RNA sequence: CCUGCGGCUUACACGCGCGCUACACUGACGGAGCCAGCGAGUCUAACCUUGGCCGAGAGGUCUUGGUAAUCUUGUGAAACUCCGUCGUGCUGGGGAUAGAGCAUUGUAAUUAUUGCUCUUCAACGAGGAAUUCCUAGUAAGCGC
C-alpha cells in the first residue's frame, strides 16, 4: 500500500468544518494532474508537502 | 554471604551492607548505626555474611555498653 | 609559561592536594570527625570523614590562593547548604563553626594559613611553596 | 587543545559525531526538519517560539533536548537534559556507530503515522473521521510520542534515561514496533484506516 | 559465607562467557540478577583488568570505557 | 501453584473478560445520618417519596449477580473482571482478588461504604482492589475486547461453542441488567453485537451464571 | 469634575484596559480576575510572570493603555486592588472584602460586554468625585440608548459596592437580574505619580489610629 | 499537614475551597565547584555587622565597619554541575507520629513557644466522577 505524496497547491477556503480541521487543494507530488482537496487536521500551509494515503479521495464541506 | 539470623531477638539478613541491617531495630537509627559501625572500628561499605559472630557478639556489647566505648550523652535516645 | 592552581582542574587538583596533605601527614585533623557530619543540615556521615576534612582544607586553600582573605562565617556559608529539617521549607544554612576554626588552625601548623592584613586567614611562603609544588606535581598530571 | 584544532575543521555535533552526512529517509520532511543548521549543541536559546513555523527553525534534535525537560520532576532543568542527549547519542553511537544522527533520523523517518483521525462533534453525534496530518505536525507527533515512550520506560527501573531513549530509538529505525511511540503510530494508522 | 566468592564464582564464568563478548553496558550488567551477596552494580569498578568488549555507560557517573 | 494474576484493565492484552451490570438501583439515600440504600419493602414512605416504583426499583440484583459471579470458575482461573454502570452513571471496577458476602445486609453495607467512599482497602493493606477507571468499562478496558449483549430476544445459541470461536487476545464482554420490567438496551450502544443463550426470561444472575458455566467449558476455565 | 489627568482625554478617547496580578496567582485569584476581565469592555490580560515593574508598566506604556489593574490576595482570595493611570495619573489602592462568582452560583446567562450603563450613587465630598471620575473614566465612552448592562457604584458608610444588573423595560417597569460580582470595595491611598515612582506626591492615605475615623467619612 | 466560608458545642464523628510536602534512579545521601538582585540596619541606644574563640550543634567571647555603595554586601542563595554510595527495595524515597536529652529564652516554654541532637518510622505503589488556568523568558521549578 504505497502512499503516494502530495505538495498543496493552495489552502481551499470557506471551508466550513468543525474549527481543527480544514480542506486544501493539493496537486499530486507523484503527477501534477492528479489534484483533489484534501481534509487536512495539523497545522499546514501552501506550497507544503504531505502523504497521501488515498489516490482519488476529494474532500468536500463537512458543515 | 549470609541470610536472617537472630541477633538481639530479631531476624537480622546480612547481604546488605552494615549501616541499615543494623538499623531494622528499635532504639537505633541512621546516625546511632553509622557511628556504632564507625566505633566497632569495621568498614561502612561491608555487608554483613562477612563479619563473623567476633564482630556481631562485639556489636553486642557496644549495644549494651555504648557509653565505654564513646556514645556520648547527647546522643542518647 | 606560568602554573597556577587556576588552570587545574577541581576534583583532579582536590584530590592531588588531598593526596599531598596525605603525602604530607601531619594536619591535626580534630576527634570529633568520628562523629560529625561537618553540617548542621547533614543526615549521614561523611562517606570518608577522614578526608572530608583534607578535601575541606584543600577548597580553602584554593579559596585563599585565589581570593584574598576569608572567614569562619565566610567559610561556614561557603561551606554550608540546606537541610532535612522536616517538611517545612528548608533555607540554606552555614558549616560547623567548631569544625570551621579547627580547620583554620589546623593549616596553619603546615603554615599553609597565616593571619592576613586586618586579621583573617592568609598563605605564607611555605604554604605558597607547598601550593606550587603540589600544582606542579598536578601540572604533569597530563602524563 | 588537539580536538581544538580538529574541529576548527569539521564543526561536528559536540566533537563527536559528525553534523555533515545526515540525510532524512521519509519524504514530504524537507524544510519540515531542520537538518541543515551547522552547530555545536542543541541549546540555542535565541526566540524562535514567537512564530509559527520558525518552530521548524530549531532542530529536530533541539526539539527532542526540549522533549526531554517535558515533566513536572524536571520541567527546567537544562544541563541535564545536555548530558542525557550526550549520553543517548553516545549509546547511539555505541549500538549503531553510522552516526547518532543518521540513525535518529532514520529513526524519526520510519516512526511517522502516515494518517490521522479527528471525532467530528457533528452537532450531538460524534464520528470518526479520517484526516490528514501535516509535515511539522507529523514530526512533532513522532518526537513527542518517542520521547513520551522513553520517559513512560523509566518508571520501575535502574536503566538510564539515556539508554531507554537509545532502546526506543532502535526500536523506531527498525520499526519493530518494540517501542511505545513505533506502537502507537501502528495503532494510529490502524485506527485511521479502520474508520477511512 | 561460605567461600567470600558465593553466586559469584559460576556467575563470573557466566560473565566472562557473555559480558566480556557483546558488550553490556553499567546498566545491563545488572542481568543475570546481578545483586546483593556481591557487586551489583560493580562490575564497571571491577573492570579495570578486563577491556576490549565494548564501550560502557555510566548513568550516575559519565564515561565509556572500552570494557 | 500460584493464583492466577490481577484480571483488570491492567491485565489487557493478556487472557482477561469483563462482566458488565447495569439498570440496577445503586444509590445513596441518607435516612434523616449515615448513608442507606433504596429499599422497596422496607421503607414505604420513603420509596414512594423518592419517585421510584417496586416493581422497577431493585438493588439486590448486582447484590446477586456478584454472588453468582465472583466464585466462578473461570474467576478463579483469572479470566474475569467485573464492571458496573451504576443508575447514577458510577463506574466501578472490581478485581476477582476478593469476594463479596451473599448476605444482602453485609453486602448492602459494603455497598454503602463505597457509596460514602469511592475507596476499599485490602487487609493487607497492599492492593485496594475496588478501581474506579474513567468512565464508562469501555474509557480504561482491554485494547482488545468484545462486545455483544446476551438478551432472552437475541438470537439463542449455545455459550460453548461461540466462546470457543472467539480468540484468546479479545475480551469477550456481556451486559446483564435484571429489572422486573425491562428490555436489553441497558447497554445496547456498547454491544458490538446481539446473542442470546436462554429460551426462557432470567434475571442478571441466572445468565451470568449462564455464561460463566460456558466460559469454564470453553478454554477449560 | 474633570482633572488634569483626564482634561485632554475624557471623552475624547474611549479606552482599555489591562488586567495583571502581583506575583504568582493562586487559580482562584487568576478566575477572579478573568471575571473583572469579562465585566469591563475592551477587555484584554497579560499574566505577570518574573517581571519587573518598572520595565513592565514602562513596556506597557509605548505600546499604548490608558489604565493597569493589578490584584493581591490572601491564601487564595483577593484583598487589595490597584488602579494606576498611565499617562502620570493617579494611582490608586483600594482594599476590596467580599465577591460572588459567577462560576460559583450558576450560569445566569451572558456578560454580553457591550458599552456598560454607568451609576455612581451618593458621592458627595471631592474624594468622591475624585473616585467617580477615576472610575467613569475606565468604562467606554459611548453606550446606546438602551444598553442593558448597569454597572453600579453606591457609596454609602465609605464602602463603595459594586454590582451588575441586566434589565428589561417590562410592562409596568424595569426587571433587573443579578450578574457580575458583588463587592465590599474600599480605598486607602492615592498618589498622582504613577508606581513605578514609588515615592512621588501621595494625594491621600487613610488615617487608620486616628479616633474620629472610627465616625467620619472621607478621612 | 497547614488554612478561607458552612454543623455543633464549650467553663468534637462533620459540608464547600486555597496551598506545601512527597509517593523515588532525571532518584536519594557523602564530598568538590559555583552565578544574583531587591533593600534593610543602631545616640544618649545597642541595631545591622567582621574576625578570632571555644561548644557536634544548639549556643556564649571582645572588637572595629556602617547612621550608610563603604560593614552585612560579591549577602560565595537554592535548584545547578562532577564523581562517590545505593539498588527499586513501600529500603537509604517518605517523615506525618512520639519520647528523651541539649542549648535557648522568658517571671515562667507548662500547652513538644523556638533551635540542635538522638531515638519512633504511618499513609503515600500516581489519585475516579469531575476539575481550573494557559499561548514565550510563557506554563513550570528554585532560592535571597
Amino acid at each position: 500500500t504505497p502512499v503516494t505524496l502530495a505538495k498543496v497547491i493552495k489552502v481551499l477556503g470557506r471551508t466550513g468544518s468543525r474549527g481543527g480541521v480544514t480542506q486544501v487543494r493539493v496537486e499530486f507530488l507523484e503527477d501534477t494532474s492528479r489534484t483533489i482537496v484534501r481534509n487536512v487536521k495539523g497545522p499546514v500551509r501552501e506550497n507544503d508537502i504531505l502523504v497521501l494515503m488515498e489516490s482519488e479521495r476529494e474532500a468536500r464541506r463537512l458543515r | 554471604f549470609q541470610h536472617i539470623l537472630r541477633l538481639l531477638n530479631t531476624n537480622v539478613d546480612g547481604n546488605i551492607k552494615i549501616v541499615y541491617a543494623l538499623t531494622t531495630i528499635k532504639g537505633v537509627g541512621r546516625r546511632y548505626s553509622n557511628l556504632v559501625c564507625k566505633k566497632a572500628d569495621v568498614d561502612l561499605h561491608k555487608r554483613a555474611g562477612e563479619l563473623t559472630q567476633e564482630e556481631l557478639e562485639r556489636i553486642v556489647q557496644i549495644m549494651q555498653n555504648p557509653t565505654h566505648y564513646k556514645i556520648p550523652a547527647w546522643f542518647l535516645n | 609559561p606560568g602554573v597556577s592552581v587556576r588552570d587545574v582542574a577541581a576534583q583532579d587538583f582536590i584530590n592531588a592536594y588531598a593526596s599531598f596533605l596525605q603525602r604530607q601527614g601531619k594536619l591535626e585533623v580534630p576527634g570529633y570527625v568520628d562523629i560529625v557530619k561537618t553540617s548542621s543540615g547533614n543526615e549521614m556521615p561523611p562517606q570518608d570523614a577522614e578526608g572530608w576534612f583534607y578535601k575541606r582544607a584543600a577548597s580553602v586553600a584554593r579559596h585563599i590562593y585565589m581570593r584574598k582573605q576569608v572567614g569562619v562565617g565566610k567559610l561556614n556559608k561557603l561551606y554550608g547548604g540546606a537541610k532535612s529539617r522536616g517538611v517545612r521549607p528548608y533555607k540554606h544554612i552555614d558549616a560547623s563553626g567548631s569544625i570551621n576554626r579547627k580547620v583554620l588552625q589546623a593549616l596553619e601548623k603546615i603554615g599553609i594559613v597565616e593571619i592576613s592584613p586586618k586579621g583573617g586567614r592568609r598563605i605564607s611562603e611555605n604554604g605558597q611553596r607547598d601550593l606550587d609544588r603540589i600544582a606542579a606535581q598536578t601540572l604533569e598530571e597530563d602524563e | 587543545p588537539e580536538e581544538v584544532q580538529q574541529a576548527q575543521t569539521e564543526i561536528k555535533l559536540f566533537n563527536k559525531w559528525s553534523f555533515e552526512e545526515v540525510e532524512v529517509k521519509d519524504a514530504s520532511l524537507v524544510d519540515y526538519v531542520q537538518v541543515r543548521q551547522p552547530i555545536f549543541v542543541a541549546h540555542t536559546a535565541g526566540r524562535y517560539a514567537n512564530k509559527r513555523f520558525r518552530k521548524a527553525q530549531c532542530p529536530i534534535i533541539e526539539r527532542l533536548t526540549n522533549s526531554l525537560m517535558m515533566n513536572g520532576r524536571n520541567n527546567g532543568k537544562k544541563l541535564k537534559a545536555v548530558r542525557i542527549i550526550k549520553h543517548t547519542l553516545d549509546i547511539i553511537n555505541v549500538l549503531t556507530d553510522q552516526n547518532p544522527i543518521q540513525v535518529v533520523v532514520d529513526a524519526i523517518t520510519n516512526t511517522g503515522p502516515r494518517e490521522d483521525t479527528t471525532r467530528v462533534g457533528g452537532g450531538g453525534a460524534a464520528r470518526r473521521q479520517a484526516v490528514d496530518v501535516s509535515p511539522l505536525r507529523r514530526v512533532n507527533q513522532a518526537i513527542a510520542l518517542l520521547t513520551i515512550g522513553a520517559r513512560e520506560a523509566a518508571f520501575r527501573n535502574i536503566k538510564t534515561i539515556a539508554e531507554t531513549l537509545a532502546e526506543e530509538l532502535i526500536n523506531a529505525a527498525k520499526g519493530s514496533s518494540t517501542s511505545y511511540a513505533i506502537k502507537k503510530k501502528d495503532e494510529l494508522e490502524r485506527v485511521a484506516k479502520s474508520n477511512r | 559465607a561460605q567461600h567470600a566468592v558465593i553466586l559469584d564464582q559460576e556467575k563470573y564464568d557466566r560473565i566472562l562467557k557473555e559480558v566480556p563478548t557483546y558488550r553490556y553496558v553499567s546498566v545491563s550488567v545488572l542481568v543475570d540478577r546481578l545483586k546483593i551477596g556481591g557487586s551489583l552494580a560493580r562490575i564497571a569498578l571491577r573492570h579495570l583488568e578486563k577491556e576490549g568488549i565494548i564501550k560502557p555507560i555510566s548513568k550516575h557517573s559519565k564515561q565509556a570505557i572500552y570494557t | 501453584p500460584q493464583a492466577p494474576p490481577v484480571l483488570t484493565s491492567k491485565d489487557k492484552i493478556t487472557k482477561r473478560m469483563i462482566v458488565v451490570l447495569a439498570m440496577a438501583s445503586l444509590e445513596t439515600h441518607k435516612i434523616s445520618d449515615k448513608y442507606v440504600l433504596l429499599n422497596c419493602d422496607d421503607h414505604q414512605g420513603l420509596l414512594k417519596k423518592m419517585g421510584r416504583d417496586i416493581s422497577e426499583a431493585r438493588p439486590d440484583i448486582t447484590h446477586q449477580c456478584l454472588l453468582t459471579l465472583l466464585d466462578s470458575p473461570i474467576n478463579k482461573a483469572g479470566k474475569l473482571q467485573v464492571y458496573i454502570q451504576t443508575s447514577r452513571g458510577i463506574l466501578i471496577e472490581v478485581n476477582p482478588t476478593v469476594r463479596i458476602p451473599r448476605t444482602f445486609k453485609r453486602f448492602s453495607g459494603l455497598m454503602v461504604q463505597l457509596l460514602h467512599k469511592l475507596s476499599i482497602r485490602s487487609v493487607n493493606s497492599e492492593e485496594k482492589l475496588l478501581k474506579v477507571i474513567k468512565n464508562p468499562i469501555t474509557d480504561h478496558l482491554p485494547t482488545k475486547c468484545r462486545k455483544v449483549t446476551l438478551s432472552f430476544d437475541a438470537p439463542v445459541i449455545r455459550v460453548q461453542d461461540y466462546i470457543e470461536k472467539l480468540d484468546d487476545d479479545e475480551s469477550i464482554c456481556v451486559f446483564v441488567g435484571a429489572m422486573a420490567r425491562g428490555k436489553d438496551n441497558f447497554a445496547d450502544e456498547y454491544v458490538d453485537e446481539k446473542v442470546g443463550l436462554s429460551n426462557y426470561p432470567l434475571s442478571a444472575s441466572v445468565a451470568c451464571s449462564k455464561f460463566c458455566h460456558g466460559a469454564e467449558d470453553a478454554w477449560n476455565i | 469634575q474633570v482633572d488634569d489627568e483626564y482634561a485632554a482625554t475624557s471623552g475624547i478617547m474611549d479606552p482599555r484596559i489591562i488586567v495583571t496580578t502581583s506575583r504568582d496567582p493562586s487559580t482562584r485569584l487568576s478566575q477572579f480576575a478573568k471575571e473583572i476581565k469579562l465585566l469591563f469592555p475592551n477587555a484584554v490580560r497579560l499574566n505577570r510572570g518574573n517581571y519587573v515593574m518598572p520595565n513592565l508598566v514602562d513596556a506597557c506604556k509605548k505600546s499604548g493603555t490608558t489604565d493597569l489593574v493589578v490584584l493581591h490576595e490572601h491564601r487564595g482570595v483577593p484583598t487589595s486592588l490597584t488602579i494606576s493611570h498611565f499617562p502620570h495619573g493617579p494611582t490608586a489602592q483600594f482594599s476590596l472584602h467580599n465577591v460572588v462568582m459567577r462560576h460559583d452560583i450558576i450560569n445566569a446567562g451572558n456578560q454580553s460586554e457591550v458599552n456598560p450603563h454607568l451609576i455612581f450613587d451618593n458621592f458627595t465630598t471631592a474624594l468622591g468625585k475624585r473616585v467617580v471620575c477615576i472610575l467613569k473614566h475606565l468604562f467606554n465612552a459611548g453606550p446606546k440608548k438602551d444598553s442593558e448592562r448597569v454597572i453600579t457604584f453606591a457609596n454609602r458608610g465609605d464602602f463603595i459596592s459594586v454590582r451588575q444588573h441586566v434589565y428589561v423595560r417590562t410592562r409596568e417597569g424595569v426587571e433587573i437580574a443579578e450578574v457580575g460580582p458583588r463587592f465590599e470595595m474600599r480605598l486607602f491611598e492615592l498618589r498622582l505619580g504613577t508606581l513605578e515612582n514609588k515615592d512621588a506626591d501621595v494625594e491621600w492615605q487613610l488615617r487608620r489610629f486616628i479616633r474620629t475615623a472610627n465616625k467620619k467619612d472621607y478621612l
